[PDB]
């Protein structure tokens, strides 16, 4: 019973002190990635039937 | 009898509309989206449904033939067409009911026997063979449906112009209506009775103080279903075959007209045809709608097609 | 008056022979 | 000192929560309030793969975006040619209770597993002309729910014994066991660099693991029920999780939080499968309510439904070229949408 | 894998002979089988093809009505019953296995050969003998009469190598798809009609006779053969 | 279109034909999900996930044991959706014993809870159950040594094994909440050979006849 | 036509069921 509690405390202490960038920058990065590869998305922007493998 | 004509036209139309709707619904349910074809029963319900569909689509032509009293303003070619479609659909319908009954008996008899057990031996060799026999037992209709014009009007007055042994088939129309009554009523109903009574006997044989749900309810439901099926067929097809026997009898010896069959063919016969084609609307509900595997399909498609 | 056969003859002929009586 | 340890754990969880609250200055919805909507994309079915006679539990595309493997409870493992609907292979399985399958990135192997507790790896490319088992990996005490080929010789497998493992196929021994979950691990997703992977378990917790080290770097919570499906964002910095609380969630790794919640008041059924698109703008989730929804990953607005299945849509997958999405279902049919 | 074949020998003109090849290692039932001739001083010619499951059977125009091909999967044997044998039917008959699916490698293993002695896309290889020495590169060309590039993005041109005393060995099945145990120094290129094979670092064991054969249409046609000599 | 493409299509046709052959082969072989102890005795009577196959009177059986699976049943019982029948095994002698695995709740309460969960799943709505009320020989002595009131405090004391076993049986079928749709075939497992297998065969034959009638559209 | 003559002979003299064989 002592082992599980000690391991839980150690795991939380290892997972507690990590760098946490702001949610603003995270969402901005996701937005930039999506806007970068939007034109190369056949599902989002359907591709002409001439170069559609599945017609 | 002043408005009996319009009443009979209206009832013909009501039967036609309801039957067309039911058959379209059963097709759209069980093969337009579900696409069930593995079991022999499903294919037979498909064929039965389309056959009775065109059978009751044949109804409005007779409906307008009655609405115009006894005036048939149409052409000879489609007279042949209408007579072929009505006779062929009658046959195909009755043979597919009979095939359905035999398939059910074979399915509930060859259940434990997994490696053991013209003739209904192939689910594919008998789906078009039945159709072909239904067509060939009806070719005489097209090849002798020679319309005549009598008094400014032309009927679908079928005549058999030949002299092989006389001025008609044997003594009258004869064989072509003997085949109707016999080969469309007695042989199929006989097979249906035999197979469903045998099925009820078999289910009774295996564990007929009987638990309600396992043994008692099983027979109480199987016998109820076979009874409703056979009673529907017999009741909906008995007046018409009875009147065709009456007319064949008054076109054979013992020939008193004496209003004896005049009132019959005036009033009962329109009703007889009404019931004969009402069987074509009660069939799909008994064979594709009662089963839950398509009731759930209807429930899903109600919200799939529309709100 | 002079003529008393009407539609009875045509009704009888279509009842005896015909397509509606299939 | 059990009370002291419990108090330390509670205060350390509170420190986690406060640090997460501090960095939540804004929201993905507020930042994306200005981006134009995707619209209403209506994908049409293109193929329909037939030949399974039971429920399809898993599918995995090939890196060539043409071949896909299907797992079904009829005991077969079919390799499909999606363009021509041809069957390249049909592997007969020793056990028919397969719950997962994977496609090797190189294409030489294929793996499957299930209630027999064994990940079976099949050699698709042999000199004698057939497909044979090359390895049976057996070290798990509960059913295998997911498995992903890390390379031609490493495979990472999750099981319903609350543990994921990293295997060495050439010896059949598990290099690293990943412990820390308190419930059965249901799904698994590998990062594009294959240095991290996320696992979502039946404890409503998603953990971020390091393959080399063998430790849980970061544990994500927020779901009200068990997580059945998990998928990385294309850049390897976020992941989405489909659960049973009728809600998909997009968690961030650099922020250690939830970004968006993909829920609708109509959907009350769980999510079986989750995948992104090539750009990450679309999130496809398959549900228990017979179909698949397309989500705007940045606006949380539903942009389509892939309604073509007569049973539960269990597996779902997007090609590596982004051209097609393939959904499998308990109705025994795979459909390629485009 | 082993496709051993026997049944050859001296036969008078107009007689009948039967050849038989027996497979050993691979799954015989899942492979299609071919018969390929090789005349005494000539190139490779295609005779028959028996499909997996014995579904589709094809013959050369020379052996259409005379020769027949059949297989016995439970016995793992392939037969060739030859009738009305004439002096142009003398050759060393090879049995070739070919499995067909997406990404397969057809024409991958050949038999030893049976010597029988009796008492259409045009594939051209203009070069007949290229003088080579170990160390440097060699390019072997091959032209076609009909474009082998299909609408499905596949060019169906294979490559083969007979060493002085061995059966042919596949090198490049598709335009540029290197075979299983062939060194990486082999490569292929082309568009629709002009094809070439480039050995990069030639050595002694790479000398032989090279054939290009098409798989676009049923009467499979080989080439005359380009020879590399030390 | 191409030669290799046609050959590939022929290969796929052969694959599909063998798949159809195997599917129709497996369609008429009965699946039996065994739950529960008495399971070992039952599985030895006709002798991860344990699949034991037996043949009795020209019919092929498969019996599945999932005792070793110590996970959430909600995550893999839908796999077993579609079996012919469920074999449930209950030790009648386990009414005075307590501590099923390690707790304070007695046996024959855990058994009834698991029976209620399995019987009333959203998956097993049309799946019949074969109850095997095992351990009669132990029950004979146990009912005499101690009364049945220990397991059921609300019982009318009549300890003769003639109707206390009947009381347990009646409670077990009373746990069923979707009657007239599903049948509990109950049997008191006798050690005599070729007796339990016959009971299973009769129950499965009844289930097969019901299923064929349902497919026909009759019942 | 023939039917008119048959009716004239019927509801004046009687139906012999001979001229109506070719009429139906």
């Amino acid at each position: 019973s002592i082992a599980q509690a000690r391991k839980l405390v150690e795991q939380l202490k290892m997972e507690a002190n990590i760098d946490r960038i702001k949610v603003s920058k995270a969402a901005a990065d996701l937005m930039a990635y999506c806007e970068a590869h939007a034109k190369e998305d056949p599902l989002l922007t359907p591709v002409p039937a001439s170069e559609n493998p599945f017609r | 009898e002043a408005r009996v004509r319009i009443l009979i036209s209206v009832v013909y139309w009501v039967v036609c509309a309801l039957g067309l709707a039911g058959n379209l619904l059963v097709l759209y349910l069980m093969k337009s989206m579900q696409g069930w074809r593995k079991s022999s029963i499903n294919l037979f319900v498909t064929n039965l449904a389309l056959t009775d569909f065109q059978f009751v689509l044949t109804l409005p032509f007779w409906a307008v033939e009655n609405a115009l009293d006894f005036k048939w303003p149409f052409g000879k070619a489609m007279c042949k067409i209408v007579s072929m479609v009505t006779s062929m659909n009658m046959y195909a319908s009755v043979f597919f009911l009979t095939a359905m009954s035999v398939t059910r008996y074979h399915s509930v008899a060859s259940a434990l026997k997994s490696h053991r057990t013209s003739c209904c031996f192939s689910a594919k060799a008998l789906c078009v063979w039945i159709w072909a026999l239904a067509a060939l037992a009806s070719l005489p209709s097209a090849i002798f449906s020679t319309t005549v014009k009598v008094m400014g009007e032309e009927l679908c007055l079928v005549r058999f112009p030949d002299k092989l042994l006389g001025r008609d088939r044997q003594f009258w129309l004869g064989l072509y209506h003997s085949q109707k009554v016999l080969l469309g009523f007695v042989l199929p109903l006989g097979i249906i009775i035999l197979c469903y009574l045998l099925l009820v006997r078999f289910i009774a044989d295996r564990r007929a103080g009987r638990p309600t749900g396992a043994s008692a309810r099983r027979l109480s439901k199987v016998t109820k279903s076979v009874t409703i099926v056979v009673l529907s067929f017999f009741l909906c097809w008995l007046p018409n075959q009875a009147l065709t026997t009456w007319s064949i009898l008054i076109k054979f010896n013992a020939v008193p007209f004496s209003q004896e069959y005049f009132l019959c063919q005036v009033y009962a016969f329109p009703v007889s045809v009404c019931l004969a084609h009402s069987n074509s609307c009660l069939n799909p509900v008994l064979y594709c709608l009662v089963r839950r595997e398509f009731r759930k399909a209807l429930k899903s498609l109600l919200w799939r097609i529309a709100s | 008056g002079v003529r008393l056969c009407g539609r009875e003859f045509i009704r009888a002929v279509i009842f005896t022979c015909g397509g509606s009586r299939w | 000192e059990l009370d002291q340890l419990r108090q330390e754990a509670e205060q350390l969880k509170n420190q986690i929560r406060d640090a997460r609250k501090a960095c939540a200055d804004a929201t993905l919805s507020q930042i994306t309030n200005n981006i134009d909507p995707v619209g209403r994309i209506q994908m049409r079915t293109r193929r329909t793969l037939r030949g399974h006679l039971a429920k399809i539990y898993a599918m995995h595309w090939g890196t060539d975006s043409r071949l896909l493997v299907s797992a079904s409870q009829d005991g077969k493992l079919i390799i499909w040619d999606s363009y021509t609907t041809n069957k390249v292979h049909a592997i007969p399985l020793r056990s028919s209770w397969v719950m997962t399958c994977a496609y090797a990135p190189s294409g030489n192997y294929v793996a499957c597993g299930g209630l027999d507790n064994i990940c079976s790896i099949y050699n698709l490319k042999t000199r004698e002309g057939n497909v044979r088992v090359s390895r049976e990996l057996a070290g798990h005490t509960g059913y295998l729910s997911c498995c992903r080929f890390l390379d031609d010789n490493q495979i990472v497998t999750s099981s319903g014994d609350t543990t994921c493992a990293l295997w060495d196929i050439e010896t059949g021994q598990q290099t690293t066991t990943f412990t820390g979950h308190t419930g059965d691990v249901m799904s698994l997703s590998l990062a594009p660099d294959t240095r991290l992977f996320v696992s979502g378990a039946c404890d409503a917790s998603a953990k971020l693991w390091d393959v080399r080290e063998g430790m849980c770097r970061q544990t994500f919570t927020g779901h009200e029920s068990d997580i059945n499906a998990i998928c990385f964002f294309p850049n390897g910095n976020a992941f989405a999780t489909g659960s049973d609380d009728a809600t998909c969630r997009l968690f961030d790794l650099r922020a250690d939080q939830e970004l968006m919640t993909y829920s609708h008041d109509n959907i009350i059924c769980g999510i079986t499968s989750v995948s992104f698109s090539k750009s990450g703008r679309l999130l496809l989730a398959g549900y228990d309510d017979f179909n698949c929804n397309v989500w705007d990953a940045l606006k949380a607005d539903r942009a389509g439904v892939l309604a073509g299945h007569d049973n539960r849509v269990s597996c779902l997958g997007v090609t590596d070229d982004g051209m097609a999405v393939a959904t499998g279902s308990w109705d025994s049919f795979l459909k390629i949408w485009n | 894998v082993q496709l051993v074949e026997s049944g050859g020998g001296l036969v008078q003109p107009g007689g009948s002979r039967k050849l038989s090849c027996s497979a050993s290692g691979f799954a015989f039932s899942s492979f299609g089988m071919h018969w390929v001739r090789q005349a005494p001083e000539k190139g490779l010619e295609w005779v028959a093809y028996i499909s997996s499951g014995s579904g589709t059977i094809y013959y050369a125009d020379t052996v259409k009505g005379r020769f027949t091909i059949s297989r016995d999967d439970p016995k793992n044997t392939l037969f060739l019953q030859m009738t009305s044998l004439r002096s142009e039917d003398t050759a060393m008959y090879y049995c070739v296995r070919s499995i067909y699916y997406y990404g397969s490698s057809p024409f991958d293993f050949w038999g030893q050969g049976t010597t029988l002695t009796v008492s259409d896309i045009v594939m051209t290889q203009a070069t007949s003998s290229v003088p080579v020495t170990p160390g440097e590169s060699v390019s072997i060309s091959c032209r076609s009469s009909k474009s082998l590039l299909h609408s499905n993005g596949n060019t169906y041109l294979y490559w083969f190598l007979q060493r002085p005393g061995q059966s042919p060995q596949l090198l490049i099945y598709r335009m540029s798809n290197l075979a299983s145990g062939v060194p990486d120094r082999f490569s292929g290129s082309g568009s629709g009609t002009a094809f070439t094979l480039t050995i990069s670092r030639l050595e002694a064991e790479d000398v032989g006779v090279y054939y290009c054969m098409q798989h676009l249409e049923y009467p499979l046609t080989f080439g005359a053969g380009t020879k590399l000599e030390l | 279109v191409s030669a290799e493409d046609k050959a590939a299509a022929e290969r796929s046709k052969m694959i599909d034909k063998n798949l159809r052959e195997d599917g129709e082969k497996a369609a008429r072989e009965v699946k039996l999900l065994l739950l529960g102890s008495g399971k070992n005795t039952i599985v030895k009577q006709m002798k991860g996930i344990v699949e034991t196959h037996f043949t009795f009177k020209d019919l092929h059986f498969k019996m599945f044991d999932v005792g070793a699976q110590r996970s959430e049943r909600k995550k893999w019982i839908h796999c077993f959706e579609g079996v012919t029948a469920i074999i449930f095994c209950v030790a009648l002698s386990a009414y005075d014993l307590v501590l099923a695995e390690d707790e304070e709740m007695n046996r024959m309460h855990a058994s009834m809870k698991l029976f209620d969960s399995i019987c009333n799943n959203k998956w097993f709505t049309d799946t019949s159950i074969i109850l095997f009320l095992n351990k009669k020989d132990l029950f004979e002595e146990k009912i005499t040594h101690s009364p049945l009131t220990i397991c059921f405090p609300e019982y009318t004391g009549a300890n003769k094994y003639d109707e206390a076993a009947s009381y347990i049986q009646s409670k077990f079928e009373d746990l069923n909440k979707r009657k007239d749709t599903k049948e509990i075939y109950t049997h008191f497992t006798c050690s005599t050979d070729t007796k339990n297998v016959q009971f299973v065969f009769d129950a499965v034959t009844d289930v097969i006849i019901k299923n064929n009638l349902k497919d026909c559209g009759l019942f | 036509d023939v039917l008119a003559g048959l009716s004239s002979s019927c509801c004046k003299w009687g139906c012999s069921k001979s001229e109506i064989s070719s009429l139906c």
